[PDB]
């Protein structure tokens, strides 16, 4: 089987370098140019170029040309994707594919990269703060929001994982100062108040931060 | 004094056919008739002389040329055969004196995903002349549109490499090849047999 | 920004059939035949549907084909079913060997039966309170289709400031879902009448209010 597997997302500070590999396995790595190809956050395929595994030889797309480098080591069959000095601009997942064979035959990308998420935004890492949403008092909704946080994904789990429906957790916002927040509710029948209890335990691994924070009827 | 068959035939890198290497070997002793009596060597054959009796016959000088390339053209290292290493990378003439020593080196020139150091020219605009030895790296172009030194459609790298993997067939495992040029000039003497 | 043209939005209803175009130029479509379809579902990589104008990879349905005429490729979708929904990119080759994409279109299927949005509106709690801020959530979940706006009042005024709102999301029901958070201090948050969250949709118009303790 052929595999491009990619690196591990990188979020990264504006004007910093950030370097994507690519490695190839399973083929005759030196048998198939490598196309670099990102997509921007709700936007479209941009071609970024092409690089010739034996030769190095490359070709940059007009609009990444210049700021934009790609290499290649076939020690270990991997190529590599380089930008330095980000703009939050770059913001984008970034995706290699195998391309036409050594005599340009096979025009097409049939194996890709699984994508790597490059976030580059001037907020720095910070934990984020939860607060219970007390339900409501046909039936009753109550909820975990998570303030101020960067960067993603948090994990919300309802009642120590033993809470499975009803639970409807929303996308974050990201808001000016350059963080994220969040909400997660469950809906529990409308005179269901004091029956359980209703523990939300919320998870943001790059802080290194989770707390279990539980919600109920307050005075 | 003999001459050091022992770093030529037991070296520990040896260079791709397209850049295949040359020793030029003089004024020393020579024992061949160890070698003949291979053991090692899955081909050890010879043009215009003979094994035999070459302990006694001598030269002005020795020339060795060392490479590597798949067990499938092993059969292409002799005066009068055609393919891509004799047409694009090694040849040998019509009037060949001398030997061709090839043995399996996937022991230690293979790797598991991929030995990709190991090069070979697939293309050329013609055929190579008996010992001639070309390193061009310039682009080919196989239509009618220039290629200006990039890559591109009809415009080819000319070199490619083998990956050798230790998986393969013998028909695509790594050989090591050496061949045995003797010099006969009007004129000294240099290497000979005991 | 030379992209292959490409319509934004097609759709259509299931057990059809629908085309899509991408356009090209004399350099790429025109004069070459690699072009190349590429599907791509939420949140994963481009996968090949067609390549060389016409043919299928091994596993991709016959459902998909390929065409081309002139400067214009197209990719044709039979039967189309619930799962066909997603990005489509034509790609193609261009003679100074460089590659191009098309703008995308999104593909969506018709026949679901259109629901109304479930909203609730969460006022600012006491432990937030006592950090000396306070927010306003409003959800809006399990709507259809998955666009919908979002007011906020104070007393019944107009508010500008503080408001963030999230693009609509589709949950693992295919239906949508929004979050919307006003952002105030207690003392403005006391201040008003009360606080209070109009969302937009069909149309029409649903409202949730709430009020300070
Ligand atoms: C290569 O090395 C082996 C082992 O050391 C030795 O037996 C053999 O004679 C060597 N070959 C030459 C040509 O010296
Ligand atoms: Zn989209």
């Amino acid at each position: 089987e052929v595999q491009l597997v990619q690196s591990g997302a990188e979020v990264k500070k504006p004007g910093a370098s950030v370097k994507v590999s690519c490695k190839a396995s399973g083929y005759t790595f030196t048998g198939y140019y490598f196309h670099w190809v990102r997509q921007a956050p709700g936007q479209g395929l941009e071609w970024m170029g092409w690089i010739n595994p034996i030769s190095g030889g490359t070709k940059y797309a007009q609009k990444f040309q210049g700021w934009v480098t790609m290499t290649r080591a076939t020690s270990i069959s991997t190529v590599y994707m380089e930008v330095s000095r980000l703009r939050s601009d770059d913001t984008a997942v970034y995706y290699c594919a195998r391309g036409h064979t050594y005599n340009w035959n096979y025009a097409y990308c049939d194996y890709w990269g699984q994508g790597t998420l490059v976030t580059v935004s001037s907020a720095s890492t910070k934990g984020p703060s939860v607060f219970p949403l007390a339900p409501s008092s046909g039936t009753a909704a109550l909820g975990c929001l998570v303030k101020d946080y960067f960067p993603e994904p948090v994990t919300v789990s309802w009642n120590s994982g033993a809470l499975t429906s009803g639970v409807h957790t929303f996308p974050a916002v990201l808001q000016s100062s350059g963080l994220y927040s969040l909400s997660s509710v469950v809906t529990v029948p409308s005179s269901s108040l004091g029956t359980q209890t209703y523990i939300c335990n919320v998870n943001h691994k790059p802080s290194n931060t989770k707390v279990d924070k539980k919600v109920e009827p307050k005075s | 004094n003999l001459c050091p068959f022992g770093e030529v035939f037991n070296a520990t890198r040896f260079a791709s056919v397209y850049a295949w290497n040359r020793k030029r070997i003089s004024n020393c002793v020579a024992d061949y008739s160890v070698l003949y009596n291979s053991a090692s060597f899955s081909t050890f054959k010879c043009y215009g002389v003979s094994p035999t009796k070459l302990n006694d016959l001598c030269f002005t000088n020795v020339y060795a040329d060392s490479f590597v390339i798949r067990g499938d053209e092993v059969r292409q290292i002799a005066p009068g055969q055609t393919g891509k290493i004799a047409d694009y990378n090694y040849k040998l003439p019509d009037d060949f004196t001398g030997c061709v020593i090839a043995w399996n080196s996937n022991n230690l020139d293979s790797k598991v995903g991929g030995n990709y150091n190991y090069l070979y020219r697939l293309f050329r605009k013609s055929n190579l002349k008996p010992f001639e030895r070309d390193i061009s790296t310039e682009i080919y172009q196989a239509g009618s549109t220039p290629c200006n030194g990039v890559e591109g459609f009809n415009c080819y790298f000319p070199l490619q490499s083998y990956g050798f993997q230790p998986t393969n067939g013998v028909g695509y495992q790594p050989y090591r090849v050496v061949v045995l040029s003797f010099e006969l000039l009007h004129a000294p003497a240099t290497v000979c047999g005991p | 920004s030379y992209v292959l043209t490409q319509p934004a939005s097609v759709s259509g209803s299931p057990g059809q059939s629908i085309t899509i175009s991408c356009t090209g130029t004399s350099s790429d479509v025109g004069v070459y035949n690699y072009v190349s379809w590429y599907q791509q579902h939420p949140g994963k990589a481009p996968k090949l549907m067609i390549y060389d104008v016409s043919n299928r990879p091994s596993g991709v349905s016959n459902r998909f084909s390929g065409s081309k005429s002139g400067n214009t490729a197209s990719l044709t979708i039979s039967g189309l079913q619930a799962e066909d929904e997603a990005d489509y990119y034509c790609s193609s080759y261009t003679s100074s060997s460089t590659l191009v994409f098309g703008g995308g279109t999104k593909l969506t299927v018709l026949g679901q039966p259109k629901a109304a949005p479930s909203v609730t509106l969460f006022p600012p709690s006491s432990e937030e309170l006592q950090a000396n801020k306070a927010t306003l959530v409003c959800l809006i979940s399990d709507f259809y289709p998955g666009a919908v706006t979002v007011a906020w009042k104070a007393d019944s005024s107009p508010v500008k400031a503080g408001v963030e709102t999230t693009t609509p999301s589709k949950q693992s029901n295919n239906k949508y879902a929004a979050s919307s958070y006003l952002s105030l201090t207690p003392e403005q948050w006391k201040s008003h009448r009360s606080y209070s969250c109009q969302v937009t949709h069909e149309g029409s118009t649903v409202e949730k209010t709430v009020a300070p303790t």
